């Protein structure tokens, strides 16, 4: 009974919290705004920004670890101190990644990696 | 290396084409199935308004 | 859009690697459709462009 | 068949030797069955639902 | 001795196999490491290490099973409504399984008692506890404690035997000793021990509960001290099974105790007989089958057959109190053991193939063509006969000619031997019922039962064809003459000779798993529909019976459309309309997930690894472009692994679909 | 190391060596088995109060090395991530702040 | 019958010859490698097509290539046992 | 003799058990037992414990030794060894102790059927009772297709009569018109149709494969088979009509 009272309170809190959120005039289900509004309830801009930051953080930490451990032995037996060092260092990815992009340290010319299968010779 | 034919230019960077097509396919699949799963789970849990 | 992207992905990959991929860099010497390239080199089921 | 009393004295299999379908033929026949089933299962549903 | 038990190999993954010593150069190394983990035969060192590993791993798994039992016991003592179920089992659904109130998961717990909300368990553990005279929470506490102690003991024994056994160890090879001590001391001397347990703790207790004293004067009467009740207090003469206990709707526990005593006596006498009995004919089997894989296959087949006997005997030979009325429990107890029978039979076939490839086969492999050929013919005959009676009925019913179909009201195929099989049970000419619920009524077997039994026979024969073909054609074949050198599991021998894909015994198991799954899905459906239509259900005071399916089986199961409509559609209304319904939300969700997983398996089943390898290379181009080089090189799954993943996902998704479909419906109806 | 005083002797002198020990334990026969997990099985010549530990030999370094294996690392991180998501859901349910 | 061709990149492994289950391949003397020997396929009429030779070849891309020809199959290239085509 | 097998203490292994081991173990392995063979443990211990060697053991070491030696019951006796040495001899000599499958198993019938045929390497010449027994051979040889001295039309007529007489039943009973007042002329027509269809198939076979085992010398190839098939059609008509006549009259 007490747990159901807590559930009822949660439901009423959800009702009062979604009041400012927009819902269709026929469904009643609140909508998510994906127009880049930045200033409406249920907008997708804030979750997009947060996720993009943390996802770039994850990718940058992984790339940094792979660059600093250029060995297969370091991928099965993780160098945990270096791994956590890269994980902590990944916070500055939006600046470091761009500084590597413009300074020619992220991309590699196509003539240095395997392009793909041959399509001609004769 | 004679990048003259259109098929030649396509084949020069075919890996880029296939990688980006794989990326967009993965994005669409992940974010359609995951949102559908969110809606399914939250509507099975008596919460149509949590979709 | 996901379905169209993946269908185009499979078809475009088959077209672009029909003449040779990294796994089988002689695919244009064989027919458009052929069984496989043997269990060796990792295994090569469904390797032709017809596949 | 080559061990059954009457068959062996009429048909030794040397003419139209029965063999399992080749790999590409097998894939194509399975694809044909799958496509026919998936496509032709729908019109009955359409007619039952709309009419 | 134990100074060599060092952690230095924990960091060195893949140490056990010398093929993995080159290091993880590719991602195939990971899958190979997982694949060879329990393959003690091919791992490094002498044969003594193989025995040590096998025995200690058996002990470790036994400890794991004991830990699972302990968890069930603790859930029953501290996370269950077993008290109110004891007081009133006919009004309370068993539940020793709660869900936390997170993400609204609170909707999964449902009303089982006025003071308890939780997930209705269908394991039948509450009936087992009641049949085990467990009444107070302290008894379950001490059962859990003993099971935890057993877990620790077995874990320590597994740890010790890796160094107690040595190169000279030979106790595992003494098969006479194993058979004799097992038989006598366990099947005989422990069966009588359980008979003692029942005579001294169940009959003092279960009659007290059935006598209406759920009070039992608390411990004044329940805590033994009841030597004035007599062992055969309420046998009521009759014959065991002819007359059920009217209160609990089960066989009297005194008869069960007598059964265990007599079975222990029989096993002890058989152990004594084995000193001089019939031999010298199974002797070639005796000498040629002393190997790990052969005895493993024999034991797997035996245990699976015992599992299917348990599945058929747990439902309409009611032993457990208040269990026949608990229809979801009956359904689960039948179907789970059916699935385990199928899986362990398939494993027996696989290890028969492995033994053929490692050891040396026997005489039956030399006329393998007649064997696996008459098996082919019989499979074709009973497939073109059993199933097509369904196709014939379907076509002629669609044409509007019901008088030309195979039904009871039409051309009828009488189950002659089953109708003359009144030997089993041989009960009196009526039914038994406890409380608005039918305990057991004799299944009147007609035409539909005949056809579905022949479907079962056909599916069993095809699965056996696949298994025996894999076993007999393991060493060599007219197709490939050196399959022995190719090993046990291989993708193929090449695209030559027209194509050699899936000739290995492993691939024969791969197909046999599909066919076993298809075999006992029909068994599950036959049971699930027949019991609802003809056995289970409500009652009327005027001796009239209203079953759950209202007798749909004898009129609809003669056609495939009947199965589609009255079983997979009408009886799926409970699971499909299960959203926001407290008890059955997870079952609807799991139905959806099972469909997803089953369809997901088809990606691995239909595709080859070369396409995925080329796609992975295309992606690896983009990775190398941005200086992201995985030095564990990404490789697509091996052909055998692709098939294994496809089969696992296929069976798991389909089993989950059926699981949800049956359980949600039986929970709603009950 | 662990047998600094055992008077360990070879099979060839099973009945020849008798000098017992710093204790009074009789000499022990060492059999060089070919198993890597049991390279040497020691056999006794009589009653003895020999200290044979049944505990394993583990050390912090290789236990940490095992925990540094990619499975343990990527399982600890994912377990912590899943637990953090569950805790956030418990503390801020129904994302009312959004 | 299939078509088994040997290319100049051969380094005289003899592994392809040893892996062949129907004695299609053989070693011939040559002067294009340090082993002074290259493979040859004088009896491809007995080539079933198992491609074990391709599995055994360690050159960067196979110095021995087997081209399957399904509209060309003979009794030897199919491994016919129950049936004779001669 | 062998050094370690002499004066071995009874406490290590008993005399009868050791003799049983030596009998079971092949003679060539006595000098150097292989490994994982009870004789290997007997050698590895009898060379350490004995009269001139360590005469005592720790209780646990002796306990483990007693569980490495055979327990006098896990070893084959002389008659069992004879059973194996003779069963393998039979199997390798091309003779099979005849056995018949039963309820998940087989009963040995106590018969030695010579298994390999006249061509020992031929797979289809392995002689079995159901195909190479006297009754089976004489039954197959006396069939209409094989009977000596029969003109091709006689074989065709006999086979056709059998087929036509049998084929009426499945249609006149449990047929679409099984309950009609006639219910048998329909079956007659359907049986004649089946006979005609299989006769057309036989004509296709004789004009495509052209078996020449029934042709007399110096004739158009396949003429005997074609005559047999035509007279099978005639005999099928006759047998169908005769079955219908019996059904209607009786
Ligand atoms: C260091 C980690 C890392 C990084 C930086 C990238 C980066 C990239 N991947 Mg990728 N990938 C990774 C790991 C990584 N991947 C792994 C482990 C897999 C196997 C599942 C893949 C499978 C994969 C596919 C199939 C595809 C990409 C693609 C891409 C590109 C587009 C972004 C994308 O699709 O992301 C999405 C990434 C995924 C869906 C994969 C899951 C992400 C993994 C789990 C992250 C692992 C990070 C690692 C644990 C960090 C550990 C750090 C620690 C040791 C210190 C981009 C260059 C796409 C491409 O080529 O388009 C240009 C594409 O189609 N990736
Ligand atoms: C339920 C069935 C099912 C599912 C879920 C998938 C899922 C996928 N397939 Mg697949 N496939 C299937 C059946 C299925 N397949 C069948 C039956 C075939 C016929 C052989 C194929 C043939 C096929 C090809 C030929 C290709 C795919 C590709 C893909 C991927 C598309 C990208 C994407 O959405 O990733 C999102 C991932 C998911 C939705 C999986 C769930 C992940 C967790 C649960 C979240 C994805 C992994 C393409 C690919 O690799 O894209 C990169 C591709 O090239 N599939
Ligand atoms: C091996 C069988 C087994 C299985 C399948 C489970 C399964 C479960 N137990 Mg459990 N348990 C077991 C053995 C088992 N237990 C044993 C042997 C004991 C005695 C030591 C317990 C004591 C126990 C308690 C005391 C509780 C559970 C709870 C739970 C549930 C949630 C677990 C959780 O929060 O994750 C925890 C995950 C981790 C710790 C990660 C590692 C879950 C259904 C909880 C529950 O049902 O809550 C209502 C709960 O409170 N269990
Ligand atoms: C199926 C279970 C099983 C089986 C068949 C055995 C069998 C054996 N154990 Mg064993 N053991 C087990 C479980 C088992 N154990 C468990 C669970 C533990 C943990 C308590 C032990 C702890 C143990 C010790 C400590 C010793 C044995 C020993 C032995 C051997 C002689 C013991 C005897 O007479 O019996 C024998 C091979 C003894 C041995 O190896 O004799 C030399 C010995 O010293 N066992
Ligand atoms: C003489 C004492 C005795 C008694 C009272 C029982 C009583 C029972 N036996 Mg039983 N049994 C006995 C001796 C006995 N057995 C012996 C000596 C053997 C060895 C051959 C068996 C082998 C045996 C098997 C194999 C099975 C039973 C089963 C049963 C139960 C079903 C009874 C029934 O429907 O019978 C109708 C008459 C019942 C509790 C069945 C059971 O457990 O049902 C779940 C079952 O499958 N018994
Ligand atoms: C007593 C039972 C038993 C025992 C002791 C063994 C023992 C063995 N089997 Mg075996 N087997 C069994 C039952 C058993 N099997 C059954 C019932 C089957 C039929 C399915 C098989 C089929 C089988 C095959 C086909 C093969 C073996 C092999 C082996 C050997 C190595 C196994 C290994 O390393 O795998 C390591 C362990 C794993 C990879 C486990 C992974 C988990 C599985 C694959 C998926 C399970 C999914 C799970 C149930 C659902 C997840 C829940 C979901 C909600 C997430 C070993 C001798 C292999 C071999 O080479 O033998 C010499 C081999 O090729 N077995
Ligand atoms: C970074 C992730 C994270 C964070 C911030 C927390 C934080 C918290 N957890 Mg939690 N937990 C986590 C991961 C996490 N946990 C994981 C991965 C599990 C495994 C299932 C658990 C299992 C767990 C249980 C079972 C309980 C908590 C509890 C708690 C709360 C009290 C602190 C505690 O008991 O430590 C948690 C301990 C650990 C994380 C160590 C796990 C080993 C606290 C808010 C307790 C609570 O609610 O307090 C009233 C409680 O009962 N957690
Ligand atoms: C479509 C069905 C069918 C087919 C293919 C044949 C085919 C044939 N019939 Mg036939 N027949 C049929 C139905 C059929 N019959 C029926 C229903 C009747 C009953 C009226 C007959 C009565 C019949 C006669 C009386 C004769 C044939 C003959 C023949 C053969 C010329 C040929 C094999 C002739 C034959 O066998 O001569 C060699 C011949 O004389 N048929
Ligand atoms: C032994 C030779 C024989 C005899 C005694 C009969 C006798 C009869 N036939 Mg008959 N019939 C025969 C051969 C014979 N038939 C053959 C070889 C054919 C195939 C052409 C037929 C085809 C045939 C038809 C189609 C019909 C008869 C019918 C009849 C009945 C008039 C009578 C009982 C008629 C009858 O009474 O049917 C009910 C009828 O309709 N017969
Ligand atoms: C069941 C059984 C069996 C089997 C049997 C059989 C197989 C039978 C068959 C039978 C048969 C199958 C019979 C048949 C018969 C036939 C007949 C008897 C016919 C006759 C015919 C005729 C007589 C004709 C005539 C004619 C002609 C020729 C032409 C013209 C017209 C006329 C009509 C004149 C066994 C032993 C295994 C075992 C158990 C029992
Ligand atoms: S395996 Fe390849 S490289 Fe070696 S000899 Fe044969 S063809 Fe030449």
């Amino acid at each position: 009974y007490a747990r159901f009272n807590k559930k009822i309170k949660m439901i009423e809190l959800r009702e009062t919290a979604y009041g400012d959120r927009l819902c269709g005039k026929k469904d009643g289900l609140p909508r998510t705004i994906a127009t880049g509004e930045w200033n409406v309830r249920g907008s997708a801009m804030w979750p997009a920004a947060i996720f993009l930051y943390i996802a770039g953080w994850i990718g940058w930490a992984g790339r940094s670890y792979l660059i600093r451990t250029n060995d297969a032995a370091k991928e099965i037996n993780i160098d945990v101190p270096l791994a956590v060092t890269c994980m902590a260092s990944g916070f500055s990815w939006p600046v470091a990644a761009w500084q590597e992009i413009v300074n020619g340290e992220m991309a590699v010319p196509n003539d240095q990696i395997h392009n793909g299968g041959p399509w001609n010779q004769s | 290396q004679e990048s003259s034919s259109k098929q030649i230019r396509i084949h020069t960077h075919k890996a880029a084409i296939i990688s980006h097509l794989s990326w967009v396919s993965l994005w669409l699949g992940f974010h359609t199935l995951a949102v559908y799963s969110h809606n399914d789970t939250c509507i099975a849990f008596n919460s149509p308004s949590k979709q | 859009a996901l379905g169209l992207h993946i269908t185009v992905l499979i078809l475009l990959k088959g077209g672009l690697e029909a003449r040779g991929s990294k796994l089988m860099p002689d695919k244009m010497e064989h027919s458009f459709g052929f069984s496989c390239d043997g269990p060796g080199r990792g295994g090569t089921c469904d390797i032709s462009a017809w596949d | 068949h080559l061990k059954t009393p009457i068959l062996i004295n009429l048909w030794n299999g040397d003419i139209y030797t029965p063999l399992a379908l080749s790999i590409v033929q097998a894939r194509f026949i399975g694809l044909v069955h799958f496509s026919t089933g998936l496509i032709l299962t729908y019109p009955p549903f359409i007619i039952g639902a709309t009419s | 001795i134990f100074r060599y038990i060092n952690t230095t190999l924990w960091a060195k993954a893949g140490h056990f196999n010398k093929a993995l010593s080159k290091g993880a150069k590719t991602t195939t190394w990971i899958w190979n490491l997982h694949d060879y983990a329990h393959d003690f035969d091919i791992q490094q060192r002498s044969t003594g290490l193989i025995a040590r590993k096998v025995f200690s791993s058996n002990l470790a798994h036994l400890s794991l099973v004991f830990f699972w039992i302990s968890g069930m016991h603790l859930h029953g003592a501290y996370l269950s409504n077993y008290d109110i179920w004891l007081k009133d089992p006919k009004s309370i659904t068993p539940s020793s399984h709660l869900a936390y109130s997170l993400i609204g998961q609170d909707i999964l717990n449902s009303y089982t008692s006025e003071y308890f909300s939780g997930i209705t368990i269908t394991s039948g553990f509450f009936q087992l506890y009641r049949s085990e005279g467990i009444i107070t929470q302290s008894q379950l506490k001490y059962a859990c404690a003993t099971s935890l102690i057993a877990t620790l003991i077995c874990l320590s024994g597994s740890y010790l035997h890796m160094q107690l056994m040595s190169k000279f160890t030979s106790f595992y090879k003494k098969f006479q000793s194993l058979s004799q001590d097992h038989l006598i001391i366990i099947f005989g001397s422990r069966s009588t021990s359980l008979s003692a347990h029942q005579i001294h703790k169940m009959l003092p207790a279960n009659p007290l509960l059935d006598s209406g004293i759920s009070k039992p004067s608390i411990l004044q009467v329940i805590s033994n001290s009841l030597s004035y009740t007599l062992a055969l207090f309420s046998t009521n003469l009759s014959s065991t099974g002819k007359l059920l206990n009217p209160s609990t709707r089960s066989v009297f526990l005194s008869q069960v105790a007598a059964h265990h005593k007599t079975t222990g006596v029989v096993f002890i006498t058989l152990g004594l007989i084995r000193f001089l009995t019939m031999y010298k004919s199974q002797f070639s089997i005796l000498t040629s089958y002393i190997d790990y894989h052969i005895v493993l296959s024999i034991n797997l087949a035996l245990i699976a057959s015992l599992s299917i006997i348990v599945a058929d005997h747990l439902t309409r030979t009611p032993i457990y109190p208040h269990k026949s009325t608990s229809y979801p429990t009956i359904l689960c107890l039948s179907i789970h053991h059916a699935w385990l029978s199928g899986f362990l039979i398939i494993g027996s076939g696989a290890h028969a193939s492995i033994f053929n490839l490692l050891g040396s086969p026997t005489s039956e492999i030399r006329h393998r063509d007649p064997i696996y050929s008459h098996l082919i013919w019989v499979c074709i005959a009973i497939g073109l006969h059993s199933f097509s009676l369904y196709c014939h009925n379907d076509t002629l019913e669609a044409l509007g000619r019901p008088e030309d179909i195979f039904h009871d009201n039409s051309i009828q195929l009488k189950a002659i031997f089953a109708k003359q099989s009144f030997l089993r049970a041989e009960l009196q000419p009526d039914i038994e019922m406890l409380d608005k619920k039918i305990i057991r009524i004799t299944q009147e077997l007609g035409t539909a039962d005949f056809i579905v039994h022949h479907i079962h026979a056909f599916t069993i024969h095809v699965t056996l064809l696949i298994l025996s073909k894999g076993v007999l054609y393991a060493r060599n074949s007219r197709f490939v003459s050196d399959k022995l050198e190719l090993g046990f599991t291989y993708p193929c021998d090449g695209p030559g000779r027209g194509g050699t894909c899936q000739i290995s015994p492993w691939d024969h198991l791969f197909s046999a798993v599909f066919w076993m799954y298809n075999c006992l899905n029909v068994v599950t459906f036959h049971y699930f529909w027949k019991m609802q239509s003809d056995v289970w259900g409500f009652v009327s005071i005027q001796k009239h019976i209203s079953h759950y399916s209202q007798g749909d089986f004898s009129v609809n199961s003669i056609t495939i459309n009947g199965w589609l409509r009255n079983l997979l559609w009408s009886e799926a209304s409970q699971v499909i309309q299960s959203y926001a319904l407290s008890s059955i939300c997870p079952y609807g969700f799991i139905f959806l997930i099972g469909h997803f997983i089953w369809a997901f398996s088809l990606m691995f089943l239909f595709s080859g690894r070369a396409y995925w390898q080329e796609l992975i290379e295309s992606i690896l181009w983009s990775h190398h472009k941005l200086k992201i080089i995985p030095h564990i090189q990404p490789r697509a799954l091996s052909i055998s692994q692709g098939r294994a993943v496809g089969f696992i996902h296929y069976t798991l998704g389909g089993i989950g679909s059926t699981w949800a479909f049956i359980i949600s419906r039986l929970l709603v109806l009950t | 190391a662990e047998t600094e005083e055992g008077l360990i002797i070879k099979p060839e002198e099973a009945g020849k060596i008798t000098s017992r020990d710093k204790n009074n334990n009789p000499p022990r026969i060492v059999v060089k088995t070919n198993d890597w997990d049991i390279p040497e099985y020691q056999l006794s010549t009589g009653a003895s109060n020999q200290v044979s530990y049944i505990t394993p030999v583990v050390e912090s370094e290789d236990i940490k090395a095992w925990l540094s294996l990619n499975v343990n690392f990527f399982s600890i991180i994912i377990l912590f991530t899943v637990g953090g998501l569950i805790e956030i859901q418990r503390f801020f349910p129904d994302t009312l702040y959004w | 019958s299939h078509a088994v061709k040997i290319y100049d990149t051969c380094i005289g492994c003899t592994l392809c010859v040893r892996a062949c289950p129907t004695d299609v391949l053989e070693m011939v003397p040559a002067s294009i490698n340090a082993a002074k020997q290259v493979a040859s396929s004088p009896r491809v009429e007995d080539c079933v097509g198992c491609k074990r030779c391709e599995t055994a070849c360690p050159t960067d891309f196979l110095s021995i290539r087997v081209y399957l020809q399904d509209n060309e199959e003979t009794q030897y290239s199919l491994g016919l046992d129950l049936v004779d085509w001669s | 003799k062998i050094a370690y097998l002499q004066d071995i203490p009874r406490t290590i292994v008993e005399k009868d058990a050791l003799e049983l081991i030596l009998k079971n173990t092949p003679k060539e392995q006595w000098e150097n037992p292989p490994e994982d063979s009870y004789l290997y443990t007997v050698k590895a211990f009898a060379e350490m414990y004995g009269p001139g060697k360590a005469t005592k053991m720790g209780w646990w070491d002796y306990y483990r030794l007693k569980m490495d030696m055979p327990d006098t019951t896990r070893l084959s006796s002389e008659r069992e060894l004879q059973e194996i040495e003779e069963y393998e001899k039979l199997m390798m000599s091309g003779k099979v102790p005849f056995a018949v499958p039963g309820p998940s198993g087989y009963f040995f019938t106590g018969f030695v059927t010579q298994w390999k045929g006249k061509e020992p390497f031929a797979g289809d010449q392995v002689i079995t009772l159901t195909e190479n027994g006297l009754f089976a051979k004489q039954f197959l040889s006396a069939l209409a297709f094989y009977r000596e001295g029969l003109k091709p039309w006689q074989r065709g007529l006999e086979i056709g009569m059998a087929h036509g007489y049998f084929l009426i039943g499945p249609f006149t009973s449990l047929g679409p018109l099984r309950n009609t007042p006639e219910a048998a002329t329909v079956g007659l027509l359907c049986g004649c149709a089946i006979v005609g269809i299989v006769s057309i198939g036989g004509l296709i076979f004789g004009s495509t494969i052209k078996p020449t085992r029934f042709d007399k010398d110096g004739d158009k190839p396949g003429a005997g088979f074609i005559e047999m098939i035509n007279w099978h059609a005639v005999g099928g008509l006759g047998g169908a009509g005769f079955a219908h006549a019996l059904i209607t009259v009786f």
